[PDB]
RNA sequence: AAACUCCAUAUAUAUAAUUUUAAUUAUAUAUAAUUUUAUAUUAUUUAUUAAUAUAAAGAAAGGAAUUAAGACAAAUCAUAAUGAUCCUUAUAAUAUGGGUAAUAGACGUGCUAUAAUAAAAUGAUAAUAAAAUUAUAUAAAAUAUAUUUAAUUAUAUUUAAUUAAUAAUAUAAAACAUUUUAAUUUUUAAUAUAUUUUUUUAUUAUAUAUUAAUAUGAAUUAUAAUCUGAAAUUCGAUUAUAUGAAA
């Protein structure tokens, strides 16, 4: 009726060993997709940006003639100041020496 | 089809009575006349209905034989369109020409 | 059901003073199957905030540690009324 | 041991929370222990090893931390640090991608009329 | 509340006419664990029967043997399933295995 | 009517469906057995069953484990889950879903039918 | 507010050497309508007037974006940012587990039923679509098992081709022929009929015995087993035999 199953197995094999293909006739878990599979570690790990951005505290480093400043920092130094001022502030943080 | 037409104007009522209860009591209803679609539609609701009553497992069965039983004037709906008939010809009195 | 050709579930637990001592084993791994080599052993299985002591039969073979170890405890509405 | 993480890595260069920070830990320790956790997975579910390999490529493979797990790798808002609702065409969360679709800020985006 | 079903008229039973009871009973082999063979008078119509588990194979009453297998019912519930399970794993590799955890 | 293992049938029916619809046992492709086995034509109709067939029958299922003794493997089991002290034991005993299932909203079923001792 | 605008409409023009073919297509530009007239009738600020009648000419008929000022101290300090405060060996950081999932009566919004104007099985020169996705993928054919010729559905084995008007996801499905389909003695057998033959008419059986409890429904459970994951116990989806409740 059809091809016979032993020359249809030959065939494969054939196809198999020019190809470069794995064969495996008794269909056991061989766990080769486990193998091959992309790694995606790169494009996980590049997703919240490149961490080598320049920052505003390079630029002292990197042309100091310039006097920057940036006006967030200067809003959290006076807010600290205004704090101690007003009477508050944050407490002293006991050192590690403290405690068993 | 010419005999459903012949049906359908033969069983479909040629008045009809709807509540006005804007006025009097008992919905103060007057007649009121009725185009070609609503009254097809009050004709194929009771053919339906009557068909709906046989036997047989196949609607297009049963509907035929009521529409041959309506064609040779076997209908059990025609005292449906006298009961309004007769109601339309009581209720003329309240027929205000707005 | 976990695949049966991957193998029974079997985490790092300690056995060998289980067997030579009476000491038993408390543990928070809930998900490990009670494989043969358990029974008799008394085992305390974390159930969120306490230790459960429970002895292995040679029916739990199979089951998992924490199907013994409620995690939760029984509603009761108080009605008052 | 001043470091909340066992191994010292980089700040993102923009939003910074401590949920961002975890996750980024996990992503950068997945992507330097992606290869030992694929060899030994493959290890343990092949069959024609032998079982005592099997066993222990398996108790390994348990015995991993959680920071190298591809499990627990969660996507959340670069601008935000919000982890519901986050387009990974953009790596924004719902309203960020709203309002910078709005502003223009991102490449090609515009409000749909159709 | 209580559910009781009615007392009859009890038959007169008069002073010596009052025979014995005895109930039928048969003489019954039983085999134990071992090939032993014991008769005795049961009630049952069953003339043999024997046991699984018994005297023979307990512990408690057999300390000085050195080894003794020990065997439940068979073809009920889901025993030894836990085995005919897992064919890879079987019987000194996994005690050799189980040496030691390394935690402290 | 007609009866199989003390079971009373209808003539109208068909045998490969009314065996597994009154044997608790019994199901389509064990009900294709037993007819292809005796021989009997796909669609009989049970009412064209000679004595000898109606006997061969009931030995054949009485030949398995089909009404009683399957009530008596899953009651076992169940009472097996109570015994060795599992959740689903405590679910079972207490008429809760125990294949985890929300029970905040709806549980109306298995309220009245979960029981230590199930049909 | 209307227009302007986007998706749609028609026409043209330009690109494609029609083997990225879908030229019956793709998308760049322009035109067109927020439609014109002609006689009719009521009317009426008289004709310069509308509402209709509808000969005519036109392809021409939709959709969404946009929702002002003021307010309801409406919701949002849990998208992020913030003033005052309030925690600083905690109210700030990590991991193992367990919480978010519990269940007496309530209440929303949905899914699936309760049969014959309606639900299953088959339809290989494979009836007929649109819009999307595929480098943090995709899975054609083929071969194995559940299950025996196949096929169909579930899993594995190999992975072809394509980072894509080309491969793939993917032979849309309902319709439409056919078979069946309990309540239904409205049926099925046995013989006889005969010009209804896939069929009807006889005489017998199909009668615990005509007004609801299946060959509808698939909730709830038992047991194999399989996906993904380090890992489904508390808690994930799957086929298989059994279970077959309410309606
Ligand atoms: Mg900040
Ligand atoms: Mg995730
Ligand atoms: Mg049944
Ligand atoms: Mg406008
Ligand atoms: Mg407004
Ligand atoms: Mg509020
Ligand atoms: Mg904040
Ligand atoms: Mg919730
Ligand atoms: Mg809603
Ligand atoms: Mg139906
Ligand atoms: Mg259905
Ligand atoms: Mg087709
Ligand atoms: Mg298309
Ligand atoms: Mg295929
Ligand atoms: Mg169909
Ligand atoms: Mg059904
Ligand atoms: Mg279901
Ligand atoms: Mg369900």
């Amino acid at each position: 009726m059809n091809v016979p199953k032993a020359r249809l197995l030959k065939v494969a094999e054939l196809s198999a060993k020019i190809f470069d293909q794995n064969f495996n006739p008794s269909g056991i878990r061989t766990g080769s997709k486990i193998l091959n599979e992309r790694l995606k570690g790169p494009s996980v790990a590049s997703y919240y940006g490149n961490p080598d951005i320049l920052k505003f505290r390079h630029l002292k480093t990197l042309y100091p003639d310039i006097e920057f400043v940036d006006l967030e920092e200067q809003y959290r130094l006076s807010m600290v100041e205004a704090k101690k001022r007003r009477g508050k502030g944050a407490p002293k943080k006991m050192k590690k020496d403290a405690a068993a | 089809i010419q005999a459903l037409e012949k049906s359908l104007d033969e069983l479909a009522p040629l008045m009809m009575t709807k509540t006005f209860n804007t006025g009097v009591a008992k919905a103060s209803v007057i007649p009121v006349p009725l185009n070609k679609r609503q009254r097809n539609r009050i004709a194929w609701n009771w053919i339906v209905q009557s068909a709906n009553q046989r036997v047989s497992s196949d609607f297009a069965v049963r509907l035929g034989e009521e529409l041959t039983a309506i064609a040779k004037g076997t209908s059990s709906a025609f005292e449906k369109r006298d009961q309004i008939h007769k109601t339309a010809i009581a209720h003329r009195a309240y027929i205000q020409l707005k | 059901s976990r695949s049966v050709w991957k193998g029974p579930n079997i985490v790092p637990l300690p056995i060998r003073e289980a067997m030579t001592k009476g000491t038993p084993i408390r543990t928070n791994a809930r998900a490990a199957t009670i494989l043969p080599q358990f029974v008799g052993l008394k085992f305390q299985i974390h159930n969120g905030k306490e230790y459960v002591p429970i002895e292995i039969s040679e029916d739990m073979v199979g089951h998992k540690l924490g199907e013994f170890a409620p995690t939760r405890k029984r509603f009761s509405y108080t009605q008052t009324k | 041991g001043n470091f909340r993480f066992p191994i010292k890595t980089k700040l993102p260069p923009g939003f910074i929370n401590a949920r961002i920070l975890r996750d980024n830990f996990k992503r950068q320790q997945f992507k330097e222990n992606e290869i030992l956790v694929k060899s030994l997975k493959f290890i343990a579910r092949n069959m024609n090893l032998p079982t005592k390999l099997r066993l222990e490529a398996q108790l390994k493979l348990n015995a991993l931390p959680n920071y190298m797990r591809s499990t627990q790798i969660k996507n959340r808002c670069v601008d935000s640090g919000h982890a519901r609702f986050v387009l990974s065409d953009f790596r924004l969360c719902r309203y960020q991608f709203r309002e910078n679709a709005l502003k223009g800020n991102l490449p090609g985006v515009k409000k749909g009329i159709w | 509340t209580r559910i009781t079903l009615p007392r009859r008229p009890a038959k007169k039973i008069q002073l010596g006419k009052s025979r014995p009871a005895i109930y039928h009973q048969f003489n019954v082999k039983m085999e134990l664990s071992d090939g032993s063979v014991v008769i005795r008078r049961s009630q049952y119509p069953k003339g043999e029967i024997r046991l699984i588990q018994d005297q023979r194979n307990n512990p408690l009453w057999n300390p000085s043997r050195d080894d003794l297998v020990v065997v439940d019912a068979n073809s009920g519930g889901s025993l030894d399933r836990f085995n005919k399970r897992y064919s890879s794993l079987f019987s000194t590799v996994e005690l050799s295995e189980e040496n030691k955890k390394k935690t402290q | 009517v007609v009866h199989i293992l003390g079971k009373g049938f209808k003539g109208k029916e068909v045998i490969k469906i009314a065996l597994a619809s009154k044997f608790y046992g019994i199901g389509k492709t064990t009900a294709e057995k037993i007819c292809s086995k005796l021989g009997l034509y796909p669609w009989m109709r049970m009412h064209q069953l000679s004595e000898p067939q109606i006997m061969s029958i009931a030995s054949e299922l009485s030949t398995m484990t089909i009404e009683g003794d399957a009530r008596a493997i899953v009651k076992d089991n169940i009472a097996l889950k109570r015994k060795i002290g599992s959740y689903s034991g405590m679910r079972h005993t207490l008429h809760l879903p125990v294949r985890g299932q929300h029970t905040r909203n709806n549980a109306k079923t298995a309220r009245k039918l979960n029981k230590i001792d199930r049909r």
